[PDB]
RNA sequence: GGAUUUUUGGAGCAGGGAGAUGGAAUAGGAGCUUGCUCCGUCCACUCCACGCAUCGACCUGGUAUUGCAGUACCUCCAGGAACGGUGC
């Protein structure tokens, strides 16, 4: 019933990530890009993923965009707003 | 009126802020002694008016003493006793040593001369318009003999306290 | 396992920072599974304001940490 | 509360605080304090007051 | 659990509901719900400029009910 | 009986009649104010009442404490380094002091949150000009023994000794 | 399967919590419960434009975490194992 | 299934509290009656807001969806609270 | 007592058109005829269109699934 | 045990326009220092649309109340508006 629906429903848009060991993009609700592996999921879509590359865009307070890098980091759910698999990992 | 461990000042300056006339009245109250409770309200029945519940009642009788009629912000407040009971007070209460007293009045019972006599420390017993009062410390003992002369209880007479020969 | 979190900062004064920004600094008595906290004779700094007993709800929770020692 | 043999077979705490205020109130009701308990008559009068415990008479006296 | 909310001595009585984004109406409640949700027919919505314009039978949610205060006395 | 870091610890604390955190250290005889890192700046008021201070200072840095009670003591003396270890000392009660001089109102002039002062029972205050000139060294403070401060007090300190 | 038992094997390491509001606590984790109740020691917090303070134990909720930040060196993978 | 704070909270009905919203709305008065989400109704209450918007109402109803804080009196700490 | 899930039901029978508001955007609303509902709310409007208060503007998108998780209030129009 | 009152979030972002107005001590680039010119970051004043209206706290002057209580807040008039939030 549970394993079904995750392996049928949109979750197995995260397990083709895990799996196959591919790299998939999160857009955050804080304007933050977050492409990396998916190593670790859940129901609550609580993402562990290591090697992950984050980029964004912030005003002095013209502005300027940067980036940086993370080694293996952990995300909720919550925070998670998009989530986009593409054959960027080739 | 029986001296209490409230003492309400009235007469004063109602143009201040609440919190800052408070703020007052406890710097004022925290010279003579710990202050527990400042009750102040603006309100049209107790305008101008506040009153100060410490813990002790000879730091509110020193209190109400030394500052009768002091200018409080441009106003001079009269400090009096209280009528009635604090709650917060309610809530946490619930020479020689043979000292003689004279015109007492017939109608107090032992338990009125017990609270006069609780100003000062633990005493050894009580004999009943003359008294007897004997106290377990001599020091406790002369300070009662001190404070007592003249006192005002019962208002119609005078009472007079004198120590004890042998 | 234990969940002794909450129990081992009972009866104590704890400062808990809001989502807004206020700082409720106040003796925690009581909690539950909303971390709802009861925090008496606490004071509101951002400015000091006499608040007193204020039962703040768990949704408006960030943070809390030990103030002082117990009275 | 000290140990004797009327606390025996009581291994509650307010039983014990409770026997206790019953027998402390019994002792000390039948024993002998002359001191709330006598009849003096002072010479202050000398015919009259003999309602005077024993601590008023010290302070007639005194 | 799920217990329904306190509207009994509320029915059939003008009150004023506040909805969020800063939203005001009034009408009478015809009804209660367990989720929070209000049935005020021949309700009247306050505008941004202070005119009043009726919107007859609405349904109000719980999840943007802010403050209903009673106009009439219960 | 010196005030030291045990004496504080058994101290009692609680709240007081304006909601702060107030430590009663009254009847300690205190001759110097000292070892007060044991409070951490936990408390917001300072009951110093009935003790035998002589010098207001030697206290650590506390951004929390407001309100500071001397009362019933012999000072005589305020310290220069008030206000690098109390910034934010608004309310200070020095009633009934050994203050005789008013130079030594001058270290208390750098305190620019004080706002409440008392200096009532004191020989500075019979002086002749002391309030004026407690009102022209101090122009932050706002209540001076329980009157406000006008105008015309502040035109008249402003006016003399200009 | 679920990430609570995963997040609360993970005690006595240095990590670091990232809020929603920009502010971010690095701290030894100390104590994890079913709700994600976060409860460190010795952590050091830094908000949104302020200066960074040190406090000698934290608690932070878990719907006020929005990212976590964990070592290089921690076994992942022999944590995941049930 | 009923916390320690909801029954402080329903202990406390009756007596002159306040409930601050997260809008910054203070409804003040007589907590008539108080369930267990937080569901505040009082009769004859005051609504002092964070915008400042001082009146008088006959009845007023604030929900715990949006109820920030609630400020009650220090009669109800001691006993039986104590734990 | 009138329920809201009858007043639902009887709007959906009806197939009047009604204006339903969104949370926290008072600016834009949505407009159209409830078809069905379901527990959650879910509104399932033909041929819906977008009013904008601001732009007094009104742009069709056509067969709309909208979550009970937005909708704040729902009035029945007479267009 | 992610679907309305608590814990898998409805949160993020920006402060109206103009003027040969004024400043970046040590911190912009280009015309490859210094002087000058141009352009995507603030504060102070002035003008239009003191951004607007509301209530609370607050300061000056005049004025009323002398009253024994456990408190959102407490007299009224006029001026000024340093602060808070609400809707546009």
């Amino acid at each position: 019933r549970e394993e079904e629906e995750f392996n049928t429903g949109p979750l197995s848009v995260l397990t083709q990530s895990v799996k196959n060991n591919t790299q998939v993009l999160i857009n955050c609700r804080n304007n933050k890009k977050l492409l990396g592996r998916v190593k670790a999921f859940d129901r609550h879509c609580n993402m562990v993923l290591e090697n992950v590359k984050e980029m964004w865009t912030e005003v002095p307070k013209k502005p300027v965009n940067k980036d940086r890098y993370i080694s293996k980091m952990f995300l909720r759910g919550d925070s998670v707003i998009v989530v986009l698999r593409n054959p960027l990992i080739a | 009126i029986r001296p209490n461990h409230t003492i309400y000042i009235n007469n004063m300056n109602d143009k201040i802020k609440k919190e800052e006339l408070k703020r007052s009245l406890y710097a004022l109250f925290s010279q003579f002694g710990h202050v527990v409770d400042i009750v102040a309200l603006k309100t049209m029945k107790m305008r101008g008016q506040a009153f100060v519940i410490f813990k002790e009642l000879g730091s509110s009788t020193n209190a109400l003493r030394q500052l009768q009629g002091f200018p409080f912000y441009g106003k001079p407040m009269r400090i009096q006793y209280a009528k009635t009971d604090s709650d917060i007070i309610s809530k946490m209460r619930g020479p020689n040593y043979i000292l003689f007293l004279n015109n007492l009045p017939e109608e107090t019972n032992e338990m009125m001369l017990s609270m006069l006599f609780n100003q000062f420390p633990g005493f050894k017993e009580v004999r009943l318009d003359i008294a007897f009062v004997e106290f377990e410390n001599d020091g406790q003992a002369g300070a009662a003999r001190d404070a007592l002369q003249g006192f005002k209880i019962t208002p119609s007479h005078a009472m007079k306290i004198t120590y004890a020969k042998k | 396992g234990k969940s002794s979190k909450m129990l081992q900062h009972i009866d104590y004064r704890m400062r808990c920072i809001l989502q807004d920004g206020r700082i409720f600094i106040g003796t925690f008595k009581a909690f539950d599974k909303h971390m709802n906290l009861i925090l008496c004779d606490c004071d509101e700094f951002r400015e000091k304001r006499v608040l007193g007993l204020v039962l703040l709800r768990g949704e408006n929770l960030v943070s809390m940490t030990v103030e002082g020692p117990p009275p | 509360i000290p140990n004797t043999a009327h606390f025996a077979n009581v291994t509650q705490i307010e039983d014990a605080v409770s026997l206790w205020a019953k027998l402390k109130l019994q002792k000390a009701s039948e024993r002998w304090q002359p001191d709330t308990e006598e009849e003096y008559e002072d010479s202050s009068g000398n015919v009259v007051n003999k309602k005077t415990y024993e601590d008023l008479k010290r302070q007639g006296l005194l | 659990k799920a217990h329904p909310p306190e509207l009994k001595k509320f029915m059939d009585k003008k009150l004023s509901l506040k909805l969020n984004g800063g939203r005001h109406v009034q009408g009478i409640l015809r009804g209660f719900d367990p989720f929070m949700n209000l049935v005020i027919d021949e309700c009247v919505e306050m505008a941004t400029s202070g005119q009043q314009n009726n919107i007859g039978m609405v349904v109000i949610r719980g999840n943007s009910i802010i403050m209903l205060e009673a106009l009439e006395r219960v | 009986v010196k005030l030291t870091a045990e004496l504080i610890e058994q101290a009692a604390q609680y709240t007081n009649a304006v909601r702060d955190r107030e430590l009663d250290l009254r009847g300690y005889k205190i001759p110097v104010i000292e070892n007060l890192g044991a409070t951490l700046d936990q408390f917001d008021a300072i009951d110093f009442s009935d003790n035998e201070i002589r010098k207001l200072d030697g206290f650590p840095l506390l951004r929390r404490l407001k309100t500071l009670l001397v009362n019933n003591n012999r000072i005589c003396r305020i310290g220069e380094g008030l206000d690098q270890a109390l910034p934010c000392l608004t309310e200070l009660i020095l009633t009934n002091n050994s203050l005789v001089e008013l130079g030594d109102l001058d270290p208390l002039a750098s305190l620019k949150s004080l706002t409440y002062l008392s200096i009532l029972r004191n020989p500075v205050t019979n002086k002749k000009h002391y309030r004026l000139y407690v009102i022209y060294k101090v122009p932050q403070v706002r209540v001076l023994d329980f009157q406000k401060v006008k105008l015309k007090e502040r035109q008249e300190a402003e006016k003399m000794f200009k | 399967m679920k990430l609570v038992r995963f997040l609360m094997k993970l005690s006595h390491e240095t990590v670091t919590i990232e809020l929603k509001n920009g502010t971010q606590v690095h701290g030894t984790i100390t104590g994890v419960d079913v709700s994600m109740n976060t409860h460190l020691k010795a952590v050091k917090m830094t908000l949104k434009n302020r200066e960074p303070v040190q406090l000698e134990t934290l608690s932070i909720r878990g719907n006020n975490i929005r990212y976590f930040i964990l070592p290089d060196s921690l076994p992942l993978d022999t944590l995941l194992v049930d | 299934s009923i916390g320690v704070p909801i029954k402080v909270l329903h202990e406390a009905e009756g007596h002159i509290v306040t409930c601050e919203t997260n809008t910054g709305e203070v409804y003040r008065g007589k907590l008539i009656e108080a369930e267990d989400n937080m569901n505040c109704q009082m009769s004859n209450i005051t609504v002092t807001y964070r915008d400042g918007r001082v009146a008088q109402l006959e009845q007023v109803y604030i929900r715990g969806s949006k109820i920030r804080f609630l400020i009650l009196p220090d009669m109800l700490k001691n006993a039986p609270m104590l734990k | 007592m009138v329920q809201p899930i009858n007043l639902i039901f009887r709007y959906l029978q009806n197939r009047s058109r009604i204006q339903v508001w969104l949370y926290e955007q008072v600016n834009m609303r949505i407009e159209g005829c409830i078809i069905g509902f379901d527990e959650y709310m879910n509104l399932v409007l033909d041929d819906a269109e977008e009013i904008h208060s601001k732009t007094k503007s009104r742009k069709q998108l056509g067969r709309i699934m909208l979550k009970g998780d937005n909708i704040t209030l729902l009035q029945s129009v007479s267009n």
